[PDB]
RNA sequence: AAGGUCACGGCGAGACGAGCCGUUUAUCAUUACGAUAGGUGUCAAGUGGAAGUGCAGUGAUGUAUGCAGCUGAGGCAUCCUAACAGACCCACAGACUUGAAC
RNA sequence: UUCACAUCGACGGGAAGGUUUGGCACCUCGAUGUCGGCUCUUCGCCACCUGGGGCUGUAGUAUGUUCCAAGGGUUGGGCUGUUCGCCCAUUAAAGCGGUACGUGAGCUGGGUUCAGAACGUCGUGAGACAGUUCGGUCCAUAUCCGGUGUGGGCGUUAGAGCAUUGAGAGGACCUUUCCCUAGUACGAGAGGACCGGGAAGGACGCACCUCUGGUGUACCAGUUAUCGUGCCCACGGUAAACGCUGGGUAGCCAAGUGCGGAGCGGAUAACUGCUGAAAGCAUCUAAGUAGUAAGCCCACCCCAAGAUGAGUGCUCUCCUA
RNA sequence: UCGGAGAGAGGCUCGGUGAAAUAGACAUGUCUGUGAAGAUGCGGACUACCUGCACCUGGACAGAAAGACCCUAUGAAGCU
RNA sequence: GACAACUCUCUCUAAGGAACUCGGCAAAAUAGCCCCGUAACUUCGGGAGAAGGGGUGCCCCCUCACAAAGGGGGUCGAAGU
RNA sequence: GGCCAGUGAGACGAUGGGGGAUAAGCUUCAUCGUCGAGAGGGAAACAGCCCGGAUCACCAGCUAAGGCCCCUAAAUGACC
RNA sequence: AGGGUGAAAAGAACCCCCAUCGGGGAGUGAAAUAGAACAUGAAACCGUAAGCUCUCAAGCAGUGGGAGGGGGAACC
């Protein structure tokens, strides 16, 4: 559940902070984006030595949304802090190391994400 | 919201009838519960 | 939409709903008889069976309860020291709803409540 | 028209179904008071059409007219409360009298559709009928949640028929389509019926395989 | 008369008319129908440890009795209370023509 | 490149539209309330995108153009009071219009045409500018037609109960991305097939409470201040509806869940044809026939015999006056 | 975004009292055509049993104030 | 009496938090008493309650006036003006 | 000549023209027609086109403009 | 703004319904369906009864033709 005007962590050292999200890409919906998504985040704030500054509109990933989230097995995950991993179009982060849990479904979709993770749960 | 014309006689007597007639047809109900009053077992009017 | 909610509601605000439900079940206990609107009729019936009932249990915390519930403070203890012995194995169904003629003034449907 | 002959049985609530697969899915409970068994059937030579019509729910006598249990008994069946008819391809091989079915054969067409009289909602307003939108809420407005406007000005002259007025919501049977089958237990004679079918638990509800 | 309507008990039905299901010896009995609303009895469910008494504490407060206690418009069971009394509309064979069969 | 017509078409000509700017001033000054937004329509095409086709200076992938096609679709924002006036991010695309520049007895009043005030300028002056700037109560309990729902009488020719065919009418048949085909065909390579399958979506539509949750003023619990129950304990009342908070069954909801847009089949439009003369060649056509579009009709789903053309049949109900 | 549930007062139904503005008479359909050139009252075709109640407001160039904008009057008045 | 739609007076609302809009208008949110700290500017009065941060409920205890308040310890709720 | 009026912006059609864009149901003049002030039939409806001019009665007839399949009168009559 | 029972109050003894409002008899008067919100009493408007008639309708609602029926036995 990201609206377009959200403030998302990161979960990675790519060098943002937080970012706004701005007109999720693929599904037509937009009105709502939520796990395994894209997002087209213009960064807020990062840390000042980095090659993504301020304002600098890029292309991410959500790993983590507050809202609820379905499973198979019938179980529900849902964490506390709506976060995203800047992406490039063509495959793996440019954030090397990886913060927190991700779901382990994008994997099929992500490899190259949940591989990095220290909690693909 | 303002009316434009005046309703005839013929109209007008039409509803106030069917008011009227509303009231006929509640009462053969009251004389229900009468010819059911005049003495009776029952559970009611005590 | 209604469907499914089944408290019965009077033409008034919760609180006073409440206190309406309390007085009115007091004088019940009180006479006997009773003369209200059909409505506030079924509303009472169930209350004042949950007090019969509360009373065939005469234990202290029971007997707090009821305090709580009913205004009139003797009535509680004229009344659970004395219906174990009337509504001995009545068990359940102890009201009675003898209706009457509508109120001259609203022609609101009237009733009149009994205990037995 | 419809694929085969059918059956009716009544919502029992829901619930569900671990599948042994370890996954998760919803079913609601199909059950009947009493069994359906067929009470007529009709050619298309004495009348104009075939189908076979079949009786739910028995009951007392006292609770059915003349005319009822006259239709009834001179099929030689049981009294039943519901009762309607399968009109089907004309290919009835029927006794109109008590052939009583069973669901030996819905397990094999695992996709059955159901037509169910809905819940009613009273008379429901236009943002919630016919999925409208409101006025702002703020701003100094004014108008929330009616209707907005209607039509044009002088040209139209009038309101087009058929304008998505506000009135009653529910209450007329619809279907279900395509929704499939799921493990039944014939001791119990219980339907596990995935899916969210027309009504709270306790209504008729017909049931009859697709019509792909 | 068949059927209704009203009345009476109410609803997953409903603005009001509508709809729908009741309307008591509300079975009794060898596999389905005669519990409609309440009350009662019990179970799901919710909240979460009652009151009193005891113990430990100078006192807040804890602790045991104790998934107890208050909830119980949901599920079945229960005729304890109420569907008592009634009343009303409804009719008599469905004008006229030829055709056909015996 | 050569080549008028793949594409652009100078110079000039002939039309249809009616929506821009206008010309008249015919209705309306005992009054026809303006711009722009909101909500809700519905219609037109000369088509922006999705369906099919020619031609292409079309290898393929993109296209460019025209042809039939209105069934559908035709974003979210930043700036301005200001519909292609516009940058941002997408997206299949992000159309132009008519409907008293649709819609104020439905809504706002940001602008303009009120009274206050000020700036520049004109006027000696009062004042003024289709210049600017800040402030400025847009009233309404539908008589009738219209529309959405729902009834009653009465018609249905004896009177009734159920089941029902269905003329008619309505909603829906929408759309992207991936994978197999296949890196195949096609190409020096770069790149890289619409013939068909499979999945995931998106908007939408019909539902439903199993799960997740919202509210739940039935309910349980913490607690503030105070009054009452003699008093302590335990409770009750009170604080625009319950004091403020946590938790919540049913119900109703959704950001939840289930399903849905189909073998469909018949005519077609553009187009490609087959046989074949008028015209002892040819030509899709004149005779006759084949293929083929989200477009038409049936199918799908919901009403429906007030369909007065008032249908159908299996039961009832009485011929005593 | 994108609505939803709830309590109160109205709405709704029943008993009592009981106005209003408006009002030529109205037995008061749709589409097109016409017409003082945007008609229920005319023409052609379609459509529609009679009549209630709730609900919405597109029309009846609906009500309200003989327009307040524009013009005229050898009108009135204020200011220079 | 019933408890449709809808208008108003109100309470709550999952995930986001101005994206609505002419303009965050209207809601919501801070808030009391102590204690730390308080900037740019300045007419040197002001700014300034700037900003911002922390504790505060009940019980027990002794001190500082030894009327309040503070120090130490405990107990309770999710939440202590 | 007397006694006395009303009228003083007409409209369209035909023609000859100006203005306009040889645009307007536009405007402006000259010569006529109808409406104005005029009915009736044809033109579907339809002031200004066609015939025609209404003193009245007639449950009588002949024609003009226009027409003869049905709605509506009259040949779904002849021959090219 | 609000006038007019009767010639004379003779303005209604008595009875019944009866909260003493208002009525029906009785009585007065020539008459009180002249009885006190009383003298003729029009029209709008509100009812009642009888005669014929409207529920597939279309209309400034009349008119010319008149089906069917009712009236006193050719006129309405």
């Amino acid at each position: 559940m990201i609206q377009p005007q959200t403030h998302l962590n990161v979960a990675d050292n790519s060098g943002a902070r937080e970012l706004m999200c701005i007109r999720i890409i693929g599904a037509s919906n937009r009105r709502y984006a939520r796990i395994g998504d894209v997002i087209v985040a213009v960064i807020k704030e990062a840390i000042p030595n980095t090659p993504l500054e301020r304002s600098e509109v890029i292309r991410a990933v959500v790993v983590r949304t507050c809202k609820e989230l379905k499973r198979d097995n019938g179980m529900i995950i849902r964490y506390d802090d709506n976060a995203a991993v800047i992406i490039d179009q063509e495959g793996n982060p440019k954030g090397t190391r990886i913060f927190g849990a991700i779901a382990r479904e994008l994997r099929q979709k992500f490899a190259k994400i949940v591989s990095l993770a220290p909690e693909v749960l | 919201a303002v009316p434009k014309k005046r309703t005839s006689i013929y109209k007008k007597r039409i509803r106030k009838n069917i008011w009227k007639k509303k009231g006929y047809w509640a009462a053969l109900k009251a004389f229900s519960l009468a010819k059911s009053l005049s003495t009776g077992n029952s559970k009611s009017f005590f | 939409m209604k469907h499914g909610r089944k408290i019965h509601r009077l033409s008034r605000p919760a609180d006073q709903r409440r206190a309406l439900l309390r007085g009115l079940t007091t004088q019940l206990l009180k006479h006997g008889r009773i003369k209200t609107t059909r409505a506030k009729a079924s509303a009472m019936r169930k209350y004042v069976d949950k007090m019969i009932t509360l009373a065939k249990e005469g234990s202290l915390h029971k007997r707090r309860q009821a305090l709580g519930f009913i205004y009139e403070k003797q009535i509680v203890h004229a009344l659970f020291a004395e219906v174990p012995e009337r509504y001995g194995d009545r068990n359940g169904g102890y009201t009675r709803i003898i209706r009457t003629l509508p109120r001259r003034g609203d022609n609101a449907p009237m009733a009149y409540i009994e205990l037995v | 028209v419809d694929a085969g002959i059918g059956v009716m049985g009544t919502k029992l609530g829901m619930m569900s179904f671990f599948e042994e697969d370890g996954t998760v899915v919803p079913v609601t409970v199909i059950g009947f008071k009493e069994g359906n068994i067929v009470t007529q059937v009709k050619t298309e030579s004495t009348d104009g059409y075939n189908a076979v019509q079949v009786g739910y729910e028995r009951l007392r006598d006292r609770k059915l007219t003349m005319p009822e249990r006259g239709h009834l008994n001179k099929a030689g069946v049981i009294p039943m409360r519901h009762l309607q008819e399968f009109r089907l391809v004309s290919v009835d091989d029927f006794t109109p009298s008590q052939k009583l079915l069973f669901e030996e054969l819905f397990k094999e067409g695992d996709m059955v559709d159901i037509s169910g009289t809905t819940i009613g909602k009273g008379f429901q307003g236009g943002i919630k009928r016919h999925n409208f939108k409101r006025g702002l809420m703020t701003h100094g407005s004014k108008s929330h949640r009616a209707l907005g406007s209607i039509g044009a000005g002088t040209t139209p002259g009038h309101v087009y028929k058929g304008k998505k007025m506000p009135g009653r919501m529910g209450g007329t049977k619809t279907k279900i389509r395509k929704l499939k089958i799921m493990k039944i237990d014939t001791d119990l004679r219980v339907v596990m019926i995935k899916g969210a079918v027309p009504g709270k638990p306790g209504n008729l509800l017909r049931l009859a395989p697709a019509k792909i």
